[PDB]
């Protein structure tokens, strides 16, 4: 609600050069090796429920 | 190539868009710290 | 069965699964109206605000199905209760266009925007108006122009992307699906989207990235088969290209191989509960295996 | 060089479209190579957006595993539109018509109509398209592709009057419910038992 746009924007404005980048998509090689057992143990309890 | 056979190929043929913008403007590098 | 299906029941668990339905906004229209009617003649008792939600539904179902008897069975029962409301007239205009005559159902859409300013159903129903009536490329133009006035709906993200599909236009849906995926990180569905996208684009960079955006993806949930498919093909397709590095191809193969043993396991620990899952394994089986001498 | 198919196929693809009456729907027939085309069964593709080759990668791989497996091969891919008055060929069709004429020399593009798709069907409604690699795009005019027209039109009023297709899978259930098969075996039995 508040009338103060010039200042609101300023800030947002200098707000978001202030931000930095990290990439958080290029650490992948942690889960390349690792261990799929959850998905059996999941696969498993889906298999009871039948077809209404 | 013929390795995989079936290999099917998809092709692309105002600036209303909000943010895709038509030049890339890179060259963005700022140091700030206060 | 209709009848068997009849007698093990109770109203509550009627209503709860169609909250239920109501939540996961399927189409199921053909059992939303067979359930519809029946709690309609058999409870008619209590639960107004539910009944009104109820109504609704049950006439947006008939609409698609094949009763408009029962649509305005409802409407009427609507108008009843509340003289004036926005929600019925919008209900109205939507089945006045499945009927006939678009441009009444239009002049009542800009009689509600003048009653009212901000009525975003409206004007969505009036750009689903024009997709259908004239050319996909004004509607996407009207569809710019409202996502402009709000910038607040990823309904309207969704569908833009949708919409930009049909055109073969990745550059814009590629835009768009970032967007919708920032708000919304821990959705591994529009992460695997956007990796197709991107993997239709083509080049080895939009290869790599895809291949990255899948692995993210495979890691949040560990549920979908679609994405380490994606991600196997992915450097199945890098390896195959020679304008690369050696140590990446090394790793990619190595990537694929992993994943032809996610698979290969995955289709061995489903042939235990039938007897017919041996031939998909057998099949799964030699369709990896040809790959592997392919890449190999 | 005539079209001929099973009312197997037919019941299958009709089921298929019945199913997501409201997306576009995607089928692939199968054929045996040892002038006319006969062919033998239909599997469902996908359905939905419709406009994806990666996952059509995975489907055509896995369809070609089960061909050389069985002795079989396809013949041609068939593709329903959304809305109703369009019976024009997209795009990806035609490409996919290409990829498989590549390899075979006998890939009939089948348009399922919207038109006249009702409970009492008359009889064909099918838009057989012929086209190969240069720009010859040709459709049949009028012709019979099925074999006992009454009989499967006896079929199809049953399987459509009993609530009973909602067992049919595709592809995309394969992916999400491993459980659930692709060969339609329900769907033959009941094939079999009506006749």
């Amino acid at each position: 609600m508040p009338a103060d746009t010039n200042k609101a924007f300023k800030t947002e404005w200098e707000a978001l050069e202030l931000t930095d980048h990290q990439w958080a998509l290029d650490d992948v090689e942690e889960e390349l090796m690792a261990k799929d057992l959850h998905f059996e143990g999941m696969f498993k309890k889906e298999l009871q429920t039948s077809i209404f | 190539g013929r390795r995989f056979k079936w290999a099917i190929e998809l092709s692309g043929p105002s600036l209303y868009p909000v943010g895709y913008l038509d030049k890339q403007v890179p060259d963005t590098s700022v140091q700030e710290t206060d | 069965a209709k009848v068997s299906e009849l007698y093990d029941v109770t109203w509550e668990e009627m209503r709860d699964k169609m909250r239920k339905w109501r939540e996961e906004n399927s189409r199921n229209s053909e059992q939303i109206v067979e359930v519809g009617e029946e709690l309609i003649n058999e409870y008619a008792s209590k639960l107004g605000d539910d009944i009104w939600i109820i109504y609704e539904q049950v006439m947006i179902a008939a609409l698609d199905y094949g009763r408009d008897d029962l649509a305005l069975f409802c409407l009427q029962e609507l108008r009843r209760q509340f003289p004036g409301s926005h929600r019925v007239k919008r209900l109205t205009g939507m089945r006045f266009e499945a009927m006939e005559r678009y441009d009444d159902a239009i002049q009542l859409y800009d009689r509600i925007l003048q009653e009212d300013p901000t009525n975003t159903a409206a004007r969505k129903r009036k750009i689903a108006i024009r997709k259908a009536q004239g050319k996909n490329v004004e509607a996407i133009r009207e569809l710019n122009e409202y996502l402009e006035q709000f910038v607040g709906d990823q309904e309207a993200w969704h569908e833009l992307a949708e919409l930009y599909i049909n055109e073969h236009d990745y550059a814009k849906a590629a835009f768009c699906l970032e967007e919708l995926m920032m708000t919304n990180p821990h959705n591994h569905l529009y992460c695997q989207q956007y990796a197709e996208v991107k993997y239709t684009q083509g080049g080895l960079e939009n290869l790599e990235l895809s291949r990255k955006y899948f692995a993210q993806a495979l890691k949040l949930n560990n549920r979908n088969m679609r994405a380490l498919f994606g991600l196997y093909m992915s450097a199945s397709h890098i390896a195959s290209n020679p304008k690369a590095s050696a140590k990446t191809k090394k790793d990619n193969m190595k990537y694929a191989s992993w994943a032809a043993s996610q698979i290969n396991r995955a289709y061995q620990f489903a042939g235990r509960s039938k007897k017919e899952t041996k031939y998909s394994l057998k099949a799964v089986e030699d369709m990896l295996e040809t790959l592997q001498i392919t890449q190999s | 060089p005539g079209v001929k198919l099973t009312t197997q196929a037919y019941c299958k693809m009709v089921l298929h479209g019945a199913k997501y009456p409201h997306c576009a729907v995607n089928g692939l027939l199968v054929a045996e190579k040892q002038h006319h085309t006969l062919f033998v069964d239909c599997i469902p593709l996908f359905h939905g957006t419709l406009a994806l080759a990666p996952m059509l990668e995975v489907a055509l791989t896995l369809i070609d595993s089960w061909c050389k497996d069985h002795s079989y091969v396809i013949a041609g891919y068939y593709q329903a539109n959304e809305r109703v008055k369009d019976a024009s060929p997209n795009q990806v069709a035609e490409k996919v018509a290409s990829r498989i004429a590549e390899g075979f020399s006998d890939t009939a593009l089948i348009m399922v109509d919207n038109t006249k798709f009702t409970m009492d069907c008359v009889a064909p409604t099918i838009h057989v398209y012929e086209h190969h690699e240069n720009r010859w795009r040709c459709r049949d005019p009028h012709h019979d592709y099925c074999e006992d027209w009454p009989e499967a039109q006896r079929i199809s009023a049953s399987l459509l009057d009993s609530r009973s297709y909602e067992t049919l899978v595709d592809f995309d259930n394969h992916l999400d419910d491993i459980r659930n098969d692709w060969t339609n075996p329900e769907i033959n039995k009941a094939v079999l038992h009506l006749c």
